[PDB]
RNA sequence: GGAGCGGUAGUUCAGUCGGUUAGAAUACCUGCCUGUCACGCAGGGGGUCGCGGGUUCGAGUCCCGUCCGUUCCGCCA
RNA sequence: GGUUGCGGCCAUAUCUACCAGAAAGCACCGUUUCCCGUCCGAUCAACUGUAGUUAAGCUGGUAAGAGCCUGACCGAGUAGUGUAGUGGGUGACCAUACGCGAAACUCAGGUGCUGCAAUCU
RNA sequence: GAAGACAUUGUCAGGUGGGGAGUUUGGCUGGGGCGGCACAUCUGUUAAACGAUAACGCAGAUGUCCUAAGGGGGGCUCAUGGAGAACAGAAAUCUCCAGUAGAACAAAAGGGUAAAAGCCCCCUUGAUUUUGAUUUUCAGUGUGAAUACAAACCAUGAAAGUGUGGCCUAUCGAUCCUUUAGUCCCUCGGAAUUUGAGGCUAGAGGUGCCAGAAAAGUUACCACAGGGAUAACUGGCUUGUG
RNA sequence: UUGACAUUGUGAAGAGACAUAGAGGGCUACCUUUAUAGUUUC
RNA sequence: GUGAUUUCUGCCCAGUGCUCUGAAUGUCAAAGUGAAGAAAUUCAACCAAGCGCGGGUAAACGGCGGGAGUAACUAUGACU
RNA sequence: AAGCUCGUAUCAGUUUUAUGAGGUAAAGCGAAUGAUUAGAGGUUCCGGGGUCGAAAUGACCUUGACCUAUUCUCAAACUUUAAAUAUGUAAGAAGUCCUUGUUACUUAAUUGAACGUGGACAUUUGAAUGAAGAGCUUUUAGUGGGCCAUUUUUGGUAAGC
RNA sequence: CCUCGCAAGAGGUGCACAAUCGACCGAUCCUGAUGUCUUCGGAUGGAUUUGAGUAAGAGCAUAGCUGUUGGGACCCGAAAG
């Protein structure tokens, strides 16, 4: 698939309210850290005999990941998320596509 | 006003797993937690009330050792995902070969085959004429696997 | 060792045990489900025109 | 009976699972070298890629049917 | 009754071939500077209805017409089915009582209706 | 005598470790086993003219593609046949005639559609935000999809209208945990300040045994509960196969 | 089985990694170095 | 492990193991060292043996294929 | 089972009148989609063939196509046409009529719409027949292994499948 | 129930309860005016939203049938640990 670097969409900045223009930076996992609860209250358990308790994972079956847009408004830039249907290519590259002039080779 | 522009990549893909009976010859299974090609491909029973087994044997695509396994066959045996990018080859430059897509001369890149094969491609380079040689990119790995060379273009 | 899926037999019949009860219509149907506009212009009637009904009378 | 796979000039094989050029070998052909034939030299020609159909703009490079040719199961009694 | 503008039911109004048509009224027809738009003013825009036709579209008529619409106790109450029977039939199925009721073939017939506004020898 | 502050011994950390321990080892399934998936979903039929309706009944498909093949507006309108123009010759282009559509609409199948829901052109991103109602499957709970609106804010368009994904029917999945943004709002409970952590709202990270347990085998040495709902010997209808 | 710490106490004699400074290279990613003031495992 | 004596113990280290006074700067923990940081802590930096990489070993477990064409009867087919 | 609110309510596994939607049996392919027979007529220069003519967009035979008009027999995933059976609604007083008021919605405009005012229609107040009552709620067992017949029908050669 | 009506019926008063429509409290979303250890405070009204809400209140306790959960729990029954 593809998208566009620049969108003009809806705005809640509380000083705005209104359309803007918006730069549109991809969706990242980030470090999981520690400190989190779930990383205390995990390791506490872990520690000691019995080894593995919290159940692993295996069965992945699903190859995809809905591509989650980060928008950025280019006034008060607010950041809200947008989502689409799941797609294995992704960019979000400009070249829009020609008028189907003739498949090269 | 705002830049650094926070270039990245694109998102999702995968290595899709498959049921591992429908695995055929020259099929491309994850081993090891590497890529290969199915050689050898054996089915049995257990015993009595068998649930039966798969025991194949892979060569490597990459590496070319030679591989094996044995699991039940229902449970996955994730698959590698495979494309050919059938660059064109200019000069060999350095330790790394150099090629052109047709769209765009970038990424020489892609280390020159360890192959043997690439070896009468280091042989008939120097006498020339248009070196389109395939390469493949599964899981992030690439490596020269054919030599080809059309006949005219002028 | 298959068993008997799916049928309707003896069904239309357990139904009309009880008799298939009615909706039970009432007056002033609840208007759940009507556009807003017109239904926030109506509040504004119903509420003012009982005072002429009402504040009238005396 | 089930299911699985193969079907490319001469012959053995790639491409062949990922469609818009069918590649090698040896075979057979030519001219030389030899007194001829070996051999070595310089070149050379040859296959809709087993059929019917259908998709596909395009199909050996997809799907279904034939055709033939492989296999593996065939057990608890 | 004719024509135009907007229509409503939407082949009793369409197709095909012929033959007509006063009056106005449409319609075809004339020029490219400005506005406009195409490879091109043929389409489209612009400008007078002038220069001219009614050939064409348009309306009407004609065609043992093709069609379509309707009807005909014509096909047929025949196919089909609801109900019911210790009715028949070796069965397949078929009669009967109570009731409903087709299509095709057939013949006969029709072939646009109509609302508002204006205008018309 | 050696041996020498190294070994050993003690605590931690990585490796190794079926020697040893615990534990599992799908479901459907005209016996079970292999096989297939009918265990989510879609199109047509089997349905016996509302709806409902089954089977390892049949015919097939998906777990993707598209900032565009979306959205609006404008123009034109197809496949095909016919006739004809140097190189051209079924397949090179052009011009006219006939042409309700016999074509094209991402991907099966059936609908639907022509001054368009097709071909091309101009601008665009309503594939946005709040947040409910309703149909669908139905427990009339969910997920998914769809409609209808309000409140906006906008695109388009001369306008009226249209537009909250893909002309329609399938294209997706819960709590805990992690993670981003929004509120920069609320806590740290003696009282304060800042980093840190927890919270609300809305997402995403996977559960395709698709309403969602982290799990391989053999037992003719087997064990115990039971089963004719589940086979082999026997009988019965059944007659292909004899 | 391997690594750190501890019991563990006195000594030692050379090597290098890392620090700056100058040359030898291709502003240097380094490089052969080298003189200097340190940390170090050995 | 084989199983008296006689005779012989063939070919394959890719796989699986076992091994190497085997290279070593890919993997690589605790501890330890520097920087950030008001501080926990974050970051790396270097980093044990094994894994990795290369070496051998089959009286170690184990393994030992197809298909063609051809002899002045046919058939076969040493041979290609 | 416990009851409760009410007692002719509103209903009623039902008909009639009117009006709906349905595509199956049937029927049809001289109507399309699909098959499919056999002849007759034309056509090709843009199909090979044959005789005659250097020759051919050549005279006429040739089969393959077609195209024309007929005929044969059909269709679970074909269809103009279209049944009985079963199904949806209405049959009013929470009605109709007259007149008039309310509004931040709506309009050329209190024009509408939504409701309400006041009056008229009352028991033939407005289809047939009936109603050991009509409605409502709590709560909890027991069941979730079915079978057979007439009709309709799928797989199967057929089955007390 | 009351008034009138011989009665039949008509009018008013109508608790309980049902059906809606509002009103007020909270949450979420807008407004945020006045004043403000100037930045805090919140008045005022709105919102296809929302609650196990108020709307002159009804529960507590004991016993009892029935029903659930936990317990040796209707009785008996394992092969194992």
């Amino acid at each position: 698939v593809n998208v566009p670097k620049t969108r003009k969409t809806y705005c809640k900045g509380k000083t705005c309210r209104k359309h803007t223009q918006h730069k549109v930076t991809q969706y990242k996992a980030g470090k999981a850290s520690l400190f989190a609860q779930g990383k205390r209250r995990y390791d506490r358990k872990q520690s000691g005999f019995g080894g593995q308790t919290k159940p692993v994972f295996h069965k992945k079956a699903k190859t995809t990941k809905k591509v989650v847009l980060r928008l950025e408004c280019v006034k008060c830039k607010t950041r809200a998320q947008l989502t689409l249907k799941r797609c294995k290519h992704f960019e979000l590259g400009g070249e829009k596509k020609q008028k189907g002039q003739a498949l090269q080779f | 006003e705002e830049h650094t522009f926070e270039t990245a990549d694109a998102g999702s893909s995968a290595t899709y797993p498959m049921q591992c009976s429908a695995l055929r010859k020259n099929g491309f299974v994850v081993i090891k937690s590497r890529p290969c090609k199915i050689v050898d491909m054996s089915t049995s029973k257990t015993g009595k009330h068998g649930h039966a087994k798969v025991h194949l044997v892979a060569i490597d695509i990459f590496t070319g050792k030679k591989l094996e396994d044995l699991s039940p066959s229902t449970h996955n045996m994730e698959v590698p995902v495979v494309k050919r990018n059938e660059y064109q080859l200019l000069d060999i430059d350095d330790g790394f070969l150099s090629l052109m897509n047709m769209d765009g001369d970038t990424k020489d890149d892609v280390k020159a085959p360890e192959g043997e094969l690439g070896d009468s491609l280091q042989t008939a380079f120097d006498e020339g004429k248009d070196l389109m040689v395939t390469i493949i990119s599964a899981m992030g790995e690439e490596a020269a696997i054919s030599f080809k060379e059309a006949a005219r273009t002028d | 060792a298959k068993s008997k899926n799916h049928t309707a037999h003896n069904q239309t019949r357990k139904a009309h045990r009880n008799g298939i009860k009615k909706p039970k219509t009432y007056k002033y149907p609840s208007l759940k489900g009507v556009d807003p506009k017109f239904r926030r212009n109506h509040k504004h009637a119903l509420h003012g025109t009982a005072k002429a009904l009402a504040a009238a009378k005396k």
